[PDB]
């Protein structure tokens, strides 16, 4: 397999307590199902596991938060069917609003199931401007990876961490973005699967938590 | 008490001049750096990554199908299947990737480029193709025979899945690449008959810009 | 090579703002500095995610018709949580704190260096999260010293230079047009395409 | 007669300014220094001296009796006594202290701090507190056994006299400490069942202070 | 940790007195120098109990509306135990021992430094005993150099700089507001906590 | 025993007569009678013995004049008694004038009998405000200790010459005060001792005089 | 031509100032000095 490396740096420490025991474990999230009409999806991350057990727990009842993390995104697909996916993490993903208002009280802005969407992440209205205004032709600049369902199906980005702080809530501010978009849309004759799943697994690594604030 | 004259260029403002200035707070340290990854140092960082052109710019497409080359098994041989332009710095599909934006700030560029070309397709189907390069002052070939005898790769499905095309040398009349179905896009049944390419381009490392200009875009 | 630089590319003076003074008749004026005001650095600094830099700030002050008479003018800089000034003649104006600049329209333009003064350790736009009023950079006023009000309009403006610029985490280029000042509202109907179309896929339009 | 240029910022009066003057007398030698006890070279070395905080700064008091908690006999356990925050640049009991007043010069504040309780009370009068600090982001404790889970320190009458804890890191949502009566206040006959605590307050040398502002008590 | 240094907590320009000419009708102006005059500086020299310093004082002049034309100007320095002059054209202005000069309105704002002038080791304010008249710094009169008597009525500003400033034992800093210039008197009724008051001593208001 | 050093420096002679004999002995004070309404008490120091003794004879035929002190306030209390005193050394203690005159001609200003108690101190009237304007609460900036009636009952405060000029008069300038102020007050049950001494020690250390003008 | 600034302080006429003067007779060599008895180099040696 080939590891793209975020930015070419590994997760260290800072130069807090280390749980290294139940929080370096896979956290599998649930299956995305990916037919011909989809658009992409994205998930926050420091707050796409604040809810799951350990990492969870440890992350909510604390007050300062850095940690790296290890992505795996497999798509099992047939070998009769075509397409392909883009799978890129972005430091700072603010999403925007979508209107044509420019008075500030009275332009739209996204929910908080929209900016902070959870464990079960959210889809794009319009993927052509990865919903922030900004083109997706040139959303290559990020580290990424293409899953083409002729050559691979799988696809593994280890990132570390990416702030201006060394210390920040992991409640209040998401790190990063993970989003995966069909660029080539999906295919397949009559009577194969209409639906093919995607399956994401995450690895905190090298996690540190600080303030214990119950 | 040293003698002292003043000359022509006193008492003038120059906007790009050199010229340090009195400090608001001194004494002030500011907050020390810590490591943030992902540090640029220069612009042709930016150019050196592939970016997805927009090469079916055309009308009657939507946001996304715009940049996808549409490639079908109901499509006879030796004929052609897309073309487009090479300088980046000029309207067209060049317009959507990365390294255009950047060469708009600047007025000249230099260098050579890399067109990558990518399959998305099923496992199945197999079929060649024929990219091809025509050097500037030649218009777009008429025939696959003419464009076989520019600069070509015969690029096939079966064993490549990504070709890649450099651009030799393009000053700042442009180069026309080209791109001819060769054989045919043979497919198994029960699988679908079209698939697509994603067309890609960045700069190398003789790629050189000069001479600042603000962009238009805005 | 050397052009290409961040440095370069974003080193040299240029318009940030234009403030315009009465002295009928609020007397002073305010200016909140902020670089992403015009939409021509806007989009050159929404291309990194991160921004660490000085600034040199230039005051061209001009009259209403264009001539210059040797009026005093005072410049008064208020850092990241002082109190703006209410009034032309508030305590704001007289203390020690907020450094002031005496300069005559008679004299050449005046020129200020302001450092890097953000307690994290880089600048940063793009925050995705709750609370950026983290960055605030300062304001900017200027009033006309004299005992009693004097009875001309003027027009200042403010050209700003960046030096010793350092960027982190490069992000793609904004097609999209503006709509707010502080957030990247795009439209949703009427979506501009990135590249101006052509008749057919096989041309060299 | 060298050539010369005037740049802008000619003529301007700056006023924090790291400029010489013409002296007024020059040639006067003032008087020579002589050894004076107690010179100060720093602000950090007066914010790191404990200083009474006015914790009981509600209404109904007077003058001095601001600056103690009273602790009675006649007051069940498990049971709150008193609670203050620790932001020293804000508005509250640490406004009657001297880093409060320190920290007011200057916009930004961080490090470490200490606070130094002191028990006025009989010799042979007994009894525990719970001192509690619960970090910044949690609100103030509703429960003893709460308390007891966060950082604490079980401080008797009867051994120690004057009990300190240490406040680990504080910015410029603040942090609270609690002051809980855990067993009770017990007492032998002919003795008053009623004494004070004085709390106190300083820095430590991870306080570190920055960007100036001028005050706002006058 | 250098912007808590007391030469940094003291070192800075700032507005130190306001003295207002006529040119009637008594054509000169004096000002007695005393760092205790605003309540802002008084607060910072009261938190020690000996001060020694030099001073930087810098003197802008502007005119009632504004405008600025060229009239000379003298300033004349009057050391401690000289005699402070008593007309415009008195003799005391052409003695050679008061340093003065000579500036122009339209000439950058004047500036002068004055150094550590008292017979003891150092400044004090807080003198407790009977003789304080020790430390009186000196006076600084100004007048419009002219043979006949001009018809304009300036506004001059003295911005004092303190430099090389040390400071002795000090002691804590005053809460009760001021009544009066050279004496420490605070009000018996009416005295203002140092601290805000709350609702109960068991909250976190 | 814990003992104070004022400033971190011990009093020493000038780099005048130096008497040796009969001045470097232990003049003691009256004892003050602190109760539960009481205030606080001052002394200023080089008038508080110009009239005791050997060290008042030579001080007052004298012109100048400079040494140091060795203070010692012992507290007798029982051990059924409770309170707390802070007593402090303040450099040039002005005493402030109590009013609400902005007149320089008709406000209040102290008397000699205020200013200069002589040794028999005087009492405070606002001890919040130091009789100066100026908190208590942050008093602690003097070299001080506390005199808790649980914990000890003595205290030990060596002070040096402090002052701008080498010499100076002993009669018209007053070096600094000495402050005794019940912070917390006293508290008692009913039978016992209504009111506890306070007992003042003095010590000159390192004396010198000069130009005896008789 | 080296880039020059001028602060508060120019164009003035400070009356203890220590500066040099432009001299009107250059090269102009005065009448050497002699031995004078009775030279006085403080006012101290006046006092005494």
């Amino acid at each position: 397999a080939n590891i793209v490396l975020a930015y070419g740096e590994w997760p260290e420490y800072c130069p807090p307590t280390r749980p290294d025991v139940s929080v370096n474990r896979f956290y599998t999230l649930d299956s995305k199902m990916w037919q011909e009409n989809s658009t992409g999806w994205y998930w926050k991350f420091p707050d796409v596991l604040n809810k799951t057990g350990v990492f969870g727990q440890n992350a909510q009842f604390h007050y300062l938060y850095r940690s790296g993390f290890c992505l795996h995104v497999q798509c099992n697909a047939s070998k009769f069917h075509q397409g392909a996916l883009l799978v890129a993490v972005i430091p700072e993903f603010v999403i925007a609003g979508r209107g044509s208002n420019t008075k500030p009280n009275e332009a739209p802005h996204p929910g908080f199931t929209t900016t902070f969407p959870g464990t079960t992440g959210a889809t794009f209205h319009d993927p052509y401007v990865l919903d922030s205004g900004v083109p997706l032709s040139q959303a290559l600049i990020y580290p990424h990876q293409w899953i083409n369902l002729r050559t691979n199906n799988c696809a593994t980005v280890i990132v570390p961490y990416i702030n201006a702080v060394p210390f920040d809530s992991a409640i209040n501010h998401s790190n990063f973005g993970l989003i995966v978009i069909p660029v080539s849309p999906l295919k397949y004759s009559s009577g194969a699967t209409t639906a093919i799943p995607i399956t994401i697994t995450i690895a905190p690594l090298n996690s540190e938590f600080g303030g214990l604030r119950q | 008490g040293i003698p002292a004259e003043l000359r022509p260029g006193t008492n003038q403002f120059l906007t790009t001049d050199d010229d340090t200035a009195a400090p608001i707070l001194p004494g002030f340290t500011p907050t020390p750096t810590i490591h943030i990854p992902g540090e640029v140092h220069s612009l042709l960082e930016l150019c050196r990554v592939e970016t997805i052109l927009e090469v079916n710019n055309t009308t009657e497409a939507t946001g996304l199908t715009r940049l996808l080359i549409p490639v079908s098994s109901q499509n006879k041989a030796d004929e052609l299947c897309a073309a487009f332009m090479v300088d980046p710095g000029r309207i067209g599909p060049w317009q959507s990737t990365l390294v255009g934006q950047i060469c708009r700030y600047y007025t000249q560029w230099s260098g050579s480029l890399k067109v990558t070309f990518m399959f998305t397709g099923s496992f199945m189907a197999t079929g060649k193709m024929l990219v091809a390069y025509s050097p500037p002052g030649s218009a777009q070939p008429a025939n696959r025979e003419t464009a076989m005898l520019g600069t070509h790769v015969i690029w096939d499905f079966g064993l490549q899945s990504s070709v890649s095309l450099v651009i030799p040398w393009i000053s700042n009349t442009a180069g026309v690449v080209t791109l001819w179905y060769q054989t045919n896009y043979v497919v198994p049944p029960e699988t679908p008959g079209e698939a697509y390419i994603i067309a890609m381009g960045a700069a190398q490392d003789n790629f050189t810009l000069k001479i600042c200009k603000d962009t238009d875009e805005v | 090579v050397l052009e290409t630089t961040i440095n370069h590319f974003f080193s040299r003076s240029g318009l940030v703002g234009v403030v315009n003074l009465t002295d009928g008749t609020t007397g002073y004026a305010t200016w909140d500095i902020d670089i992403m005001g015009f939409v021509q650095l806007r989009r050159k600094c929404e291309m990194f995610t991160y921004m660490r830099f000085n600034a040199e700030f230039t005051f061209v002050t001009t009259t209403k018709n264009g001539e210059a008479r040797p009026y005093m003018l005072q410049y008064m800089y208020v850092p990241p949580g002082a109190p703006k000034p209410t009034g032309r003649d508030a305590f704001q104006w007289q203390t020690a704190t907020n450094p002031s600049v005496f300069v005559k329209l008679t004299d050449p333009p005046a020129q200020v260096s302001v450092p890097f003064m953000s307690p994290a350790s880089a600048y940063q736009w793009f925050y995705d999260g709750y609370p950026c009023p983290n960055n605030m950079m300062g304001t900017f006023a200027v009033r006309v010293v004299s005992r009693e009000a004097s009875q001309l309009k003027l027009q200042t403006r403010v050209y700003m230079k960046l030096k010793h610029v350092r960027a982190w985490v490069p992000r793609p280029i904004r097609s999209q047009p503006y709509l707010l000042k502080n957030f990247p509202n795009y439209d949703s109907s009427k979506i501009t395409n990135s590249a101006r179309d052509r008749s057919s896929i096989k041309q060299a339009n």
